[PDB]
């Protein structure tokens, strides 16, 4: 035998690597030179996730102070965390009395999403986390768009949340 | 991780010079009774950073256990470090600072954190009086 | 090859499937790596991933942002996003799929694209039946009362799968109705 | 170099580009019937004029002939000429001299235009009649557990020989209930 000799098909994680960098480079003659994405993966799959992960405490990261098509699906899975962010910074009052309970109340769901994570991944695929922290984000989202990052304050507050 | 943990050991470096400097009489008889029911705190945190330890030598512990232990703790610490600050640097003394817990009970009261521990501080600063 | 038609049905565009409104995803046909015997199967792998893209799209615009607000029930108003969360749930088992196959990828990378045709065959004749449902109902902006009946009636088919996938989001509409007779009466 | 390497040594590449090749090997009648057969008819003074073909070998067609049958239209061999699939003429194998071949390909495209025909009524559905749609649900529950034999005998290409007569005989109780 010598063997049938497999198919661009069937084999994908060598050939995989060498259309990823073809299609790389041709991408990149086709703009000029001024695109420059090279590694068709690096780091690794767990790392970025682990860092992902750490996106949605709503600090820093090793890619984030807070194929080459990894960046379009790293921006929706970044973005549920930049959400929780916005939570955290609308939040450290423990004038207006009503508004410090308010702000106070919304951290007893905020300890629950930063719960979820380092409970539920600990390192899954990155496409889990996709799809995992939709149903999860949405919830967190439609509070961020409620929420400021003024604010209403007394009467106002009491009358526009009833 | 490191970071959002450290808060806690500023918040206890205050509550232990509190209790020294503040023990005898040119500062009076409230303020001996306060630093007394300060000290017993002092003594729980100490109890709960060594049940740590004993759970950190076999390699189980981690910092984000660490975090989540010290959150009980790291609010009664902070009332107690700046309550302490302010006492000191004013130089109250007497019943001038135990009106103060008084109004330190309302202060803050919206979650009512902060009340039940200043409700307890002030009953035992009052004892004496 | 592998992990990039994975990337391209999750609902994020790839760069060898071109996202276009009007062609939806599309094989890039200028490779001298494929051909006429894979390129058939690529198009129809293409179908569910080009109604995946338009499913989460819909869901996303029309579910979480606004606090509710003057809306009507073609653009705004509860009855259009409980179609969107019901969407969304009745879409769980194809984000499992994926999910399960890049696991076998990662087992043997020697793997065929009879594999993945042969184990989505079962989607194959599932979303295109529920897209030109959800279609009518975009486009001729069905307001108030009457979507329920809309997704009714194609819901009164001849295809089983089709029917307890749309029987779910009626059921999905029917609870924010009930969730509001429940206080009037 | 880089990629053309890994081409040349891993990938087969010689029926699908319009790139003829030839294959070294050590011949002796049991292997060699086409060109032997071949240099018979040529000595003989035809007048050669031979067709163009670009030289595939068996275990390809092997490959295409799977795929029609799966279910899967407009491969590169069995491309309709006139709607109905039928085999190219490129193809030579170095024994069988491809009269044997393009007997057996003919009746194996002959099956093939029967399942395109069934799959392409299932295509129009996917672009009130309730019993078409009940027809082809059942038509279906054929074709995915057919398919799958067929994708099987595909995974065994790619991990010991296979040939053409354990394609047929294993395909026989399904060629029994396409009639």
């Amino acid at each position: 035998g010598h063997r049938e000799e497999p198919y661009l098909t069937e084999a994908g994680r060598d050939a995989f690597d060498k259309f990823c960098r073809l299609h790389q480079g041709e991408l990149q003659l086709l703009a000029g030179g001024v695109l420059q994405a090279p590694q068709p993966v690096l780091v690794k799959e767990c790392e970025l996730v682990k860092d992902v992960l750490n996106v949605l405490i709503g600090v820093v990261s090793a890619t984030f102070s807070l194929p080459e098509s990894i960046s379009s699906l790293l921006s929706e899975v970044a973005e549920y965390g930049t959400c929780y962010t916005r939570l955290s910074h609308f939040s450290l009052q423990p004038k207006g009395l009503v508004f410090q309970a308010f702000t106070s109340g919304l951290r007893r769901y905020l300890q629950y999403y930063r719960a979820c994570v380092l409970s539920t991944p600990p390192t899954l695929s990155l496409l889990t986390i996709g799809f995992l922290f939709k149903k999860l984000g949405r919830q967190l989202r439609y509070l961020a768009e409620l929420c400021g990052v003024a604010f209403p304050t007394g009467v106002k507050l009491l009358s526009y949340l009833y | 991780l490191v970071h959002r943990i450290l808060p806690v050991a500023a918040s206890y470096s205050a509550v232990t010079r509190f209790i020294e400097e503040k023990s005898s009489f040119e500062y009076g008889q409230v303020n001996h009774a306060l630093a007394a029911a300060m000290r017993t705190l002092v003594k729980e945190h100490l109890i709960l950073v060594s049940q740590l330890e004993q759970l950190h030598r076999q390699g189980l512990l981690s910092l984000q256990k660490l975090w989540f232990y010290i959150q009980p703790a790291m609010r009664t610490m902070d009332i107690l470090a700046s309550l302490a600050t302010s006492v000191d640097k004013g130089e109250c003394l007497g019943g001038s600072t135990l009106s103060l817990l008084h109004d330190r009970s309302f202060s803050y009261t919206g979650d009512s954190q902060a009340q039940e521990l200043c409700l307890y501080l002030t009953k035992a600063a009052s004892a004496p009086y | 090859m592998i992990h990039e038609l994975l990337l391209a049905l999750s609902g994020y565009p790839g760069s060898i499937f071109t996202w276009n409104k009007r062609s939806g995803l599309q094989v890039s046909q200028d490779f001298p790596f494929l051909h006429p015997s894979e390129t058939s199967v690529l198009n129809r792998l293409c179908r569910l991933g080009t109604d995946y893209i338009r499913f989460t799209e819909f869901i996303e615009q029309y579910t979480g942002h606004v606090q509710q607000q003057q809306g009507q029930g073609g653009l705004h108003g509860i009855y259009l996003r409980a179609f969107c969360t019901g969407l969304d749930s009745v879409l769980q088992p194809y984000r499992q799929a994926l999910l399960d196959l890049e696991q076998e990828f990662l087992g043997d990378p020697h793997l065929s694209i009879s594999h993945v045709n042969y184990f989505l065959d079962q989607f194959q004749l599932l979303f295109p039946s529920v897209m030109v449902v959800v279609e009518q109902i975009k486009s001729q902006k069905i307001h108030g009362c009457q979507i329920l009946e809309t997704v009714y009636k194609h819901s009164c088919g001849g295809l089983p799968p089709v029917r307890s996938a749309l029987e779910k989001i009626l059921a999905v509409c029917h609870g924010v109705m009930y969730k509001q007779l429940s206080a009037w009466m | 170099p880089d990629d053309r390497s890994w081409l040349e040594h891993h990938v087969v590449h010689q029926y699908w580009t319009a790139r003829p090749s030839q294959f070294p090997h050590s011949l002796h009648l049991h292997s060699n019937l086409a060109a032997v057969w071949d240099q018979h008819l040529y000595s003989s003074d035809p007048l050669y004029v031979p067709d163009d073909r670009v030289l595939v070998t068996e275990t390809q067609v092997i490959r295409e002939t799977l795929w029609l049958l799966s279910g899967v239209k407009k491969l590169f061999i069995f491309q309709l000429i006139d709607g109905k699939v039928t085999v190219r003429n490129n193809i030579i194998v170095t024994h069988l001299t491809h009269s044997c071949l393009r007997s057996v390909l003919e009746q194996i495209a002959a099956y093939g235009q029967v399942v395109f025909r069934l799959q392409e009524f299932i295509d129009e559905v996917m672009g009130p009649f309730r019993t078409y749609q009940a027809f082809m649900w059942a038509l279906y529950k054929y074709f995915i557990s057919f398919k799958e034999e067929l994708a099987e005998i595909e995974k065994c290409i790619i991990n010991t020989t296979i040939t053409l007569a354990i394609v047929v005989d294993k395909l026989a109780p399904r060629l029994s209930q396409l009639k």
